[PDB]
């Protein structure tokens, strides 16, 4: 098994970025495959007198009788350091043009993920600095939590704002956009630097003109390289930019193998496709050095409807989900937000007690709220009562972009409105009031906010002074 | 020799070629144990089952681990039989895979070990048990109003944060305890990080030294997920057949089971069937299902979680599931809320067993009876919370007051609920049950606050509870 | 030589065979130019795109043109590069085919001409503009509500009496004059009926001169509808790259772009995804959509028309399409009826690009107002028409007066709306847009009549609209 045939093949028929070659006699199924042109593929398909071929990159540089050789590498990408603050393509070449990735470690694309063993529960929590969200929607290190919702409604901005919230926490922030617009991308990757984040993230890109087999790709390309620092120590967060078109580019390779179809064209493994990927986002055990990889996963829903195909899959696999109303968007909330069907199961042992006791009460005053309000034009009197706070709690979860809000003053503003400290102010200046208990506290309570924080906690002191203290401002406040 | 080579890798399908016309058996086991030769190989350790006879000394294999690395002319070599786990008392307070291999940390099993193919026929006409005869759990709501039968199949509906787990826990400790029977949870793809969960949930509820368990979850390839029914349900068949107990079989997800058969069938290149399922559906399920029951000398009951596809109970995988569930047990997020755990829905959850032709006058009576005061209550509420509760025709109020010290004498003290309550937990025979709500509708017991029968056992409880705050 | 013939012709697919190993590569064009040797064959001069390479020395081809006279035999020569076309000053005011050969009376371009390959690769990463900036188009309505983005994909809705042509017309002319750019046209499988009358209205209208056009209408086979929108783009690449222009793209009917492409996946023998598409729906129009973008030097914008296959919008085709898209224009023939041109529907268009962060707190404020006082409006008109204007809750009623007053100051003179209005035409600019509005909401024009915003530009011309009937 050396030199022959064994190691070299021919292509016999190149298209639609799929071939089949002669020979490659010794290839792995799995393996990475090169071919003369210097394109890789990955060796899918080990039939009897030839080899299926999915081509990772320009297939038209390709014609028949093109040589294909064997590299002995089963489908691994560069993973390291050095990825920081690159871009690069799911093959770990770059694409942002700074040169070489300069890596010695690799890893294997398709891994085993944890074990039942290998694990332990998440209880620390993730702070996505959306307030709606981390009181609400809490995230744990190691949690795997769907955001779906329709085009526009800010899917991709949540994780932004969530990527850029992690300079203070030790997290290796990784961004994989599969089906995603390079200019979005380039955009994207640029307010990231603008907000010093590409200090601390990876950018693996699969644009929607590539080949299905690079987008088909991209998921995987992501995990690994967060495996690492995951499987070593440190904790990571990869966010995946539409599983929904890594789906549809698996199905366009699909057929184009002549795979038979299965239920809307999806093949019959389109579950496990995603499932095996969120699986390995893990808690690890303490006897494996505790490393996190948390998920994000993306899926787009057409007319909002939940209850599609792609949908339903990637909601029974992950631990809750994140839902933007598409509505709320564009008559004016960010984070369009869908409290009622979002949920997060791991959510709750993820809060510091500090969020765990103040946005108990959160839940409910929305949920009045929610139930009270299709009958758009008037109702009880306990009811004119509830829609009061009910009203302005609803100001203070609406959140600027690109703001990320540290939890200490976070878990003060969700106490506020809870605790009747910003009633006597109307909605018209409730997010002013954010904006001026904020920098007030930063200032004057610059001594309380870090009891919220070194302890997590608000009991008796921080709930008796706080409780004062909200009046040093409120009762200093402009009209 | 009965050794084969490695014709072609489809994912995780595998054709072997086997010469000297040697050609292994439907179902028998492949493993390919392959140590690489150079730096550009890999190294193979594989188990394969085999599928079908494609002609040409070449047999269709479905591989039970993932196919990467496999080259076209590795040898394979047939086991002789099917895909052999270990049974017995070796298997208790252990976890494994489909292979039968632990994955907890205990350390490995003996050579010495019997070990039984997961491929076995069902029990025999004539072996089979002849009366229908109702499993006691010794919990009040299923006891009397969804009463589960020895060896039948229990569809358990609800599981997010409705007590889904403490539920089963509960379950594999009366058994354990009032009928000395051992059982087994077969977790098939659905969630690792919820496997974890349970397992350790079982160390503190210690009723894990009493239950064998096996995973196939959410990350295996379609082979693995496929057969982990079958092996957990070996491991559970060796104490019906061979130790006479009456054991017990939790699934949880078969849905998945089924889902993993469709993903296999098509790569076995089957003509797709009713919404891309594989042709051979039912014939999968009952194969599964047929060997869940009880013979002359033992039996085996099983609780399979099911999950539906979206909200729909017609599509084919659970319509077909259906048609072998003896009782469904449905728990409810809102009884759960009230405080009333179990939050067993007395209403919804049904049973082919809540026939007097088998309960009896006694029971029976009392059931629909327990069923139809409810009815009132549950249809009153929008009255209720409209005109109030003042004078509400007479017969009426004394049905929405008799009713809600029925829904509460329902729940109960879980013996894995005191490792937080305090409370020891009960055991109430369907006897004493049964008597409980006969004498409450007699209304016998009208005259004590709610909470009186609140979080208790029989009845007397209650009137111990009486003398507490009044 | 280079030299194929033909093997196969399966209506507009035909395979070639080539000898000696020589094998054009995907995408390479292939002339069939056969003069027929007797009176039992006729003339034959078509084009083929190589689609694939399916062993043999066989390349299975999409014809351009009518297959009908093939003759398997006939030979077929390489040119070498995929279809090749005109680009520059020589396109504009010009009307072509897919092939890039005018069909206009003009006479035919010369062999000097600049020939660009339609298929190539987008832009590099590296080579994008980072900064999200809008594209003023002088019009209030798309400017305030759903600001166009420079190089984004703006839908276009509507289109039966509705005035899209003349928004068309007036888009080619405010870019060709405050901003210098060229526009291009490319109609894709869509009535010449309408191709024949645009074309003309743009002698009148005049903005011909500023824009190269495209027809591949519906008369054409699959392949020419499908490769059109490519020519047009190739024409419109042009000066965004070599003469750094913020130039246009409009394209009628992007629908029968991917409808056209389903149409050939079936017949070159693909597996049908869902609804008999294409498997590959997703690469092609991603591929298109991707050149369309502002690089470092000049940029792209496309102004899509949308057709949707019988009301529904979750059909793959549009599904796929609406991914791309940065901001929709909804004309409708309501607010047309009313007078109010153009029919823009200031509350269904919707704006990627209406964000603070990118168009600042001036605009964004303005914005969101102007779109929640209509809603008040809207939302009344059938509490009008039963208790009629008098005392509608005082806030109301200034509500109803300042609306009113806001979409009519909303329609505009159209440089080519002069042609038989009079009135010259306007082009107020997003920040003096703003400020209208500003102060309309301000209410500093409460004491005017309806009318004397109407159709105007800024705020001032209704100030001297003023002095003439009050």
């Amino acid at each position: 098994s050396q030199i022959q045939v064994s190691d070299v093949g021919t292509v016999i028929q190149v298209g639609d970025g799929i071939a089949r070659a002669h020979g490659l006699d010794n290839v792995m199924s799995g393996e990475a495959v090169e071919f003369a042109n210097a394109v890789m593929g990955m060796a899918l398909n080990l039939e009897e007198n030839n080899v299926g071929i999915v081509i990772l990159g320009p297939y038209t540089g390709i014609k028949e009788g093109d040589e294909v050789r064997r590299t002995g590498r089963i489908m691994e990408v560069p993973v390291g350091e050095t990825l920081i603050g690159r871009v690069v393509n799911p093959l770990g070449q770059p694409v942002d043009g700074l040169g070489p990735v300069e890596t010695t470690e690799t890893r294997p694309i398709e891994s085993r993920a944890p074990g039942v063993m290998d694990r332990r529960s998440v209880h620390e929590p993730l702070q996505t600095g959306i307030k709606a969200i981390d009181a609400l929607v809490p995230i744990g290190r190691g949690q795997r939590e769907l955001i779906i919702g329709d085009r526009q409604t800010g899917k991709t901005s949540v994780a932004i704002d969530t990527i850029i919230n992690q300079k203070d926490q030790n997290m290796i922030c990784i961004y994989v956009a599969i089906g995603q617009k390079e200019s979005t991308v380039a955009t994207v990757v640029e307010t990231l630097a603008k907000h010093g984040a590409p200090d601390y993230t990876i950018v693996v890109t699969a644009s929607a003109s590539q080949p299905a087999p690079l987008l088909f790709l991209a998921p995987y390309a992501g995990v690994a390289m967060g495996e690492y620092f995951m499987i070593m120590g440190k904790h990571v967060l990869v966010v995946i930019d539409d599983l929904s078109k890594q789906a549809a580019a698996y199905r366009q390779l699909s057929l184009l193998l002549r795979r038979p179809p299965g239920r809307e064209a999806y093949p019959g493994d389109i579950f496990y496709l995603h499932s095996r990927l969120l699986e390995r986002a893990a808690k690890l055990s303490d006897a494996k050095g505790g490393g996190s990889l948390t998920a994000l996963p993306f899926v787009e829903t057409q007319a909002g409807d939940i209850s599609a195909y792609i949908p339903t899959n990637v909601i029974s696999i992950t631990d809750g989900q994140i839902f933007l109303q598409s509505d709320l968007f564009f008559s004016g909330v960010r984070p369009a937000i869908n409290a009622g069907l979002s949920v997060s199961r791991v959510g709750g042992a993820a809060q510091i007690k500090a969020m765990k006791k103040v946005a108990g009460t959160l839940r409910l005053d929305l949920a009045a709220y929610r139930e009270l309000e299709f009958a758009q034009f008037s109702d009880d009197k306990a009811t004119q009562a509830n829609v009061a706070r009910g009203a302005r709690t609803v100001e203070v979860l609406k959140q600027d972009l690109h703001q990320p809000i540290p939890v200490e003053k976070q878990v003060l503003i969700i106490y506020a409105l809870t605790r009747g400290f910003l009633d006597d102010i109307p909605v018209e200046d409730v997010r002013r009031f954010e904006k001026e208990f904020y920098l007030w506290l930063d200032q004057n309570g610059q001594h309380l906010l870090e009891h919220i924080r070194t302890t997590k906690d608000l009991p008796n002191e921080d709930d008796l002074n706080q409780a004062i203290e909200a009046f040093k401002k409120t009762f200093v406040v402009s009209q | 020799m009965t050794r084969g080579r490695v014709i072609q890798v489809m994912g995780p399908v595998v054709d072997v070629k086997f010469e000297n016309g040697h050609l292994p058996a439907i179902y028998n086991a492949l493993k390919i144990q392959h140590k690489a030769r150079n730096e550009n190989e890999v190294d193979i350790d594989l188990t394969l089952e085999v599928a079908l006879h494609l002609g040409d000394d070449t047999v269709r294999t479905i591989a039970m681990a993932s196919t990467d690395g496999l080259i076209r002319g590795m040898e394979v070599i047939d086991t002789g039989a099917p895909i052999s786990v270990p049974v017995g008392q070796v298997t208790l307070g252990r976890v494994f895979n489909v292979l039968g291999e632990p994955i907890d940390l205990e350390g490995d099993i003996p050579a010495d070990a019997r070990r039984d193919p997961i491929h076995r026929p069902a029990p025999k006409f004539e072996e089979l048990a002849t009366e229908v005869e109702i499993l006691e759990t010794g919990i009040k709501v299923v006891d009397l109003l969804a009463p589960y039968i020895k060896g039948g199949k229990i569809g358990l509906f609800g599981g997010a944060g409705v007590g889904k787990t403490v539920l089963i826990q509960e379950l594999i400790h009366n058994i354990a305890q009032e009928h000395g029977g051992i059982s087994v949870f077969a977790g098939v793809g659905e969630r690792t990080r919820e496997g974890n969960d349970l397992y350790h949930e079982m160390k503190d509820s210690g009723v894990i030294s009493k239950t064998a368990m096996v995973f196939g979850q959410m990350n295996e390839p379609p082979g693995a997920r496929m057969r982990v029914a079958l092996t957990g349900l070996t491991m559970a068949e060796y104490f019906r057949d061979e130790q006479g107990q009456d054991g017990l079989l939790f699934i949880d997800n078969i849905f998945r089971f089924t889902q993993a058969g469709s993903e296999v069938s098509a790569l076995l290149g089957r003509m797709p069937s009713a919404i891309g399922y594989q042709p051979t559906l039912a014939t999968e399920m009952g194969q599964l299902q047929e060997r869940i029951t009880s013979t002359a000398k033992g039996s085996i009951t099983s609780i399979q979680a099911i999950y539906v596809p979206a909200d729909d109970y017609t599509d084919p995988a659970p319509a077909t599931t259906f048609s072998h569930l003896d009782a469904t047990t449905n728990l409810e997020r809102k009884l759960a809320e009230m405080g009333i755990y179990p939050a067993v829905d007395p209403l919804v959850s049904t049973s082919r067993a809540l026939a007097p032709e088998i309960v009896g006058e006694e029971h029976y009576q009392v059931a629909r009876k327990v069923q139809q005061t409810l009815e009132r209550y549950k249809e009153l509420q929008d009255i209720i919370a409209i005109l109030g509760m003042d004078e509400l025709s007479d017969e009426d109020k004394l049905v929405v007051h008799r009713a809600r010290r029925i829904q509460f004498f329902l729940s109960q003290n879980f013996h894995v609920a005191e490792q937080f309550t305090g409370q020891p937990g009960s055991y109430v025979p369907v006897k004493e049950t049964v008597r409980g709500f006969k004498e409450i509708l007699e209304g016998k017991y009208d005259h004590l606050p709610e909470d009186r029968f609140r979080l208790v056992g029989r009845i007397e409880e209650v009137v111990e509870k009486a003398k507490a705050m009044g």
